[PDB]
């Protein structure tokens, strides 16, 4: 403890607030809601997908919301909590998306981060992919690809990895 | 061999205005070599920086030669470094265009209702597409803050949602003489001009105008004619120590966008690789980066210390010389 | 278990529950009969798996006393000479240094200030770093800012893997480019010298 | 129709729009209000990211709709 | 005197005012770090506002606008 002595002279004589205005401020679609564990704190959450079209159609993805005090200035902290076959989300459940690493700028919201992520599923892009076997599949064969995908959220085998069924009720 | 900088001050001699007035296909024949040595040329970046910032000047300036020549220019350019490059060239030169016909428009507008003495040619450009930076701290002394708040009338009559940030340091006029013993006919920088009513201490104030340049215009100015010291020819010229500046401020701004490219690159090949050894990276790195640029490796390397610091990639532990990526 | 938590309750302050005081904290030292600022005390902090320094929250004293199994002061002291020895077999060694770091720093921060992390140098690579003085005066002169995380990490792998002249140095290398910076200051002023050590 | 659109200032705009008009124009109009290049712009209308050249009628906007406004997405 | 002058001006866009949108706080009010306890406004050619607190960090990543990619600079 080398700085203890400085400390003692000095003794002698929410910063947001922000994601309160994110989500105040939030506007969800029909496919998307979220959830609180803990209603007084709102730096932890939980945010579900259910896509109403595209491959991933009647479907139930749920992602964990973490965010840093750092925020706006930090990126949340996002992953994916199913498992699910996409070429942007490894089954490690790490998310491949521009806003949410590289490309963040603190002018953005949750909001923008739902939408992005929404949008994963809506266009799945196999370009710099997180899982590299669905991003082949979805690159040459996109009906191979919707089968697999499909196969992969109402549960059972493709490779070696058993997928387990996500699907909405 | 010229090179890159130099090939792009080369191409600016060529088709800036000269009293020699180049032929067209000499023109033409020049730029096909120009575009031929473009090819061998390892950092293009440069290049097409210096270009741009230059056929800003040429074209604001009025200073071109050739119209056409340009035109082939920009078009060989956009065969070469693709379309992204070229867009920001081809709206700077379009811009000019409306600019002339607006400045058309405001003369037509201008011997009906109050013609006054200055013959007023305004040139004005995108918030924007265009280069150039925001003037100093300035005073407009006299009669000229006439035609400046009467120049602000008009564009409220056709769009009052618009503001002009006017650049002084680019603005121009001429002046005659009489007092002196011989006639004369100078045109001097805004800036030349402003300082005509003095020690420069009150002098700056009085003209609110920044003393470190203050002083890089009263040393030319000096030079020509005529702190707390007291005070077609033609007066409008570069300063020596100055615009020197800008050439390093071009070659800082290329640096930056290098780093950037890199950092991109390197996060590419770190996702696509999972884990490669630090000489096998910088080799990648290269071979990816090669068609724009050759970086050189201290930098790539700040890259990767960089990358390091906001978590993009680790070093896997036991292994000396290899890198890993994270999430 | 109880004598723990009555030790513990003296050096609380009562503001906190879970937080050690800084008034308690050299009290802590003071009955150690070590200095504060100690390589031991570092050592201790260390054990304890403290967060930062002259910090101590309830949990990092009492999990680090159970696992260091002392119901005391003086039966922690005597576990002083245990620690210390655990750095010379497969380390861990490392461990400690790199732990320096995260404790040393403000929990806010990404950076190391640099009048501190050369007080720490001075502390935990002294005897293994020879130009480690001529390293602090590079960067009181050619770098004023922080310490990046990895910039300290590797500066043991450089005072470990590579000779005191910098024969075996690259710079082409996967090195921090401050080490670099570092080395093409030193390799001048140090490459006509002949090491008596 | 007016319609509004929520901006990254925090705050919501009204603008001018024909059923028929495409939707990059709107993206012109937001650059004009907000001084955003529509060249950098994705406009999301209830969940979805809005296409180019589509026109409004195809996604059924009527005048008290509104518009999110966010920045270019990719998936990697 | 002058018989001929010719000046170089360029045409920036007006914006609304009134909030950052860093903070989504009021400019006018102090920014989101300061709230929790010599803050005051800055400024870009592209007409946006900040408070100085937040463009100044934003800056440090990498000097552009974050609404609009221009490059930054002050008035
Ligand atoms: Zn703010
Ligand atoms: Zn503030
Ligand atoms: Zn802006």
């Amino acid at each position: 403890m080398i700085k203890l002595f400085s400390l003692k002279q000095q003794k002698k004589e929410a910063a947001q607030l922000r994601i309160q205005k994110d989500i105040n401020e939030l506007n969800l679609p029909k496919t998307c809601d979220i959830s609180f564990s803990d209603p007084d704190d709102l730096l932890n959450f939980k945010l579900v997908i259910c896509p109403d079209e595209g491959f991933y159609k009647s479907g139930k993805f749920v992602f964990s919301f973490k965010v840093g005090q750092g925020y706006p200035h930090d990126p949340p902290k996002v992953k994916c909590e199913t498992m699910v076959y996409h070429p942007s989300i490894d089954l490690e459940g790490n998310v491949s998306l521009n806003i949410l690493r590289e490309d963040w700028k603190p002018v953005l919201t949750i909001n923008s981060i739902i939408y992005g992520l929404q949008y994963l599923f809506l266009e799945p892009n196999p370009e710099d992919p997180l899982n590299k076997e669905a991003a082949e599949v979805l690159q040459n064969n996109r009906r191979l690809f919707e089968q697999n995908v499909q196969r992969s959220m109402r549960g059972g085998y493709i490779g070696s990895t058993y997928f387990e069924r996500c699907l909405k009720h | 061999s010229k090179s890159p900088e130099e090939l792009a001050r080369y191409c600016d001699s060529l088709l800036k205005k000269s009293s020699k007035n180049p032929e067209e296909a000499e023109l033409e024949d020049t730029l096909n070599q120009v575009m031929e040595k473009f090819k061998k040329i390892e950092d293009k970046d440069v290049f097409q920086k210096f270009y741009a910032k230059m056929l800003a000047k040429r074209l604001v300036h009025q200073n071109s030669a050739s119209d056409d020549a340009e035109a082939s220019m920009i078009s060989k350019l956009k065969q070469a470094c693709g379309f992204e490059y070229t867009s920001k060239l081809q709206r700077m030169f379009q811009d000019i265009g409306v600019s002339k016909d607006l400045n058309e428009q405001f003369k037509k507008h201008l011997t009906n209702s109050e013609p006054l003495d200055l013959d007023f040619s305004i040139q004005v450009l995108s918030s924007g597409s265009w280069p150039f930076q925001q003037s100093c701290t300035f005073a407009l002394p006299s009669e000229l803050e006439r035609s400046y708040q009467r120049f602000t009338a008009f564009y409220a009559s056709r769009h009052s949602g618009r503001k002009l940030t006017w650049l002084y340091q680019l603005s121009k006029g001429e002046l005659v003489t009489n007092c002196f013993k011989n006639r004369y006919t100078l045109q001097a920088s805004t800036f030349q001009m402003a300082i005509l009513l003095y020690t420069v201490q009150q002098l700056t104030d009085s003209t609110q105008i920044k003393m470190d340049i203050l002083a890089q215009v009263l040393q030319i100015l000096l030079k020509s004619k005529l702190p707390d010291t007291l005070i077609r020819v033609n007066i409008n010229v570069p300063m020596k120590t100055e615009q020197k500046q800008e050439q390093e401020t071009t070659h800082k701004n290329i640096e930056e966008d290098r780093k950037l490219l890199i950092q991109a690159a390197i996060v590419r090949i770190m996702r696509m690789r999972k884990v490669l050894k630090h000489q096998q990276l910088l080799g990648e790195v290269l071979t990816q980066l090669s068609s724009r640029f050759k970086p050189r490796v201290p930098v790539i390397k700040k890259c990767i210390d960089i990358l390091i610091e906001k978590e993009y990639l680790e070093r896997v532990d036991g292994e000396k010389d290899t890198y890993s990526y994270l999430a | 278990r109880k004598k723990l938590e009555q030790l513990y309750n003296r050096y609380k302050d009562p503001q906190d529950e879970n937080k050690i005081g800084i008034d308690g904290i050299q009290q802590f030292c003071d009955d150690l009969a070590l200095d504060p600022a100690s390589i031991s005390v570092l050592i201790i902090a260390w054990k304890f798996r403290a967060a930062t320094q002259c910090e101590f929250s309830k949990q990092e004293f009492m999990d680090g006393m159970t696992e260091l199994g002392c119901d005391s002061i003086e039966k922690l002291k005597a576990q002083i000479p245990k620690m210390e020895q655990e750095l010379k077999e497969p380390g861990r060694f490392k461990d400690f240094y790199q732990f320096t770091f995260n404790f040393a720093k403000n929990p806010g921060q990404k950076g190391l200030d640099l009048e501190m992390a050369i007080a720490y140098w001075n502390l935990v690579l002294n005897g293994r770093f020879k130009f480690l003085d001529l390293w602090n005066k590079f960067l009181l002169e050619h770098h004023k800012r922080s310490i990046p995380k990895d910039t300290w990490n590797l500066l043991l792998d450089f005072s470990t893997m590579i000779a005191d002249d910098m024969s075996n140095y690259d710079e082409e290398g996967a090195w921090p480019v401050l080490i670099d910076d570092f080395v093409e200051f030193a390799r001048p002023q140090i490459a006509g010298t002949k090491s008596t050590t | 129709m007016l319609i509004k659109v929520k901006t990254l200032t925090g705050k919501e705009i009204e603008i001018d729009i024909e059923p028929t008009d495409k939707v990059e124009r709107i993206k012109e109009r937001v650059e004009e209000k907000e001084g955003i290049p529509p060249q950098q712009q994705r406009l999301i209308y209830s969940g979805k990211q809005m296409n180019d050249e589509k026109t409004a009628a195809d996604y059924k906007i009527l005048g008290g709709s509104v518009l999110h406004l966010v920045l270019a997405l990719r998936g990697g | 005197e002058v018989k001929k002058w010719n000046a170089v001006a360029l045409w920036a866009w007006d914006i609304v005012v009134d909030n950052c949108a860093i903070c989504r706080n009021h400019i006018m009010d102090l920014c989101i770090e300061c709230q929790a306890n010599e803050c005051t406004v800055a400024w870009g050619v592209c007409n946006h506002a900040f408070h100085f607190h937040c463009i100044s960090r934003w800056l440090k990543t990498r000097q552009v606008c974050p609404l609009d990619n221009r490059e930054w600079e002050f008035q």
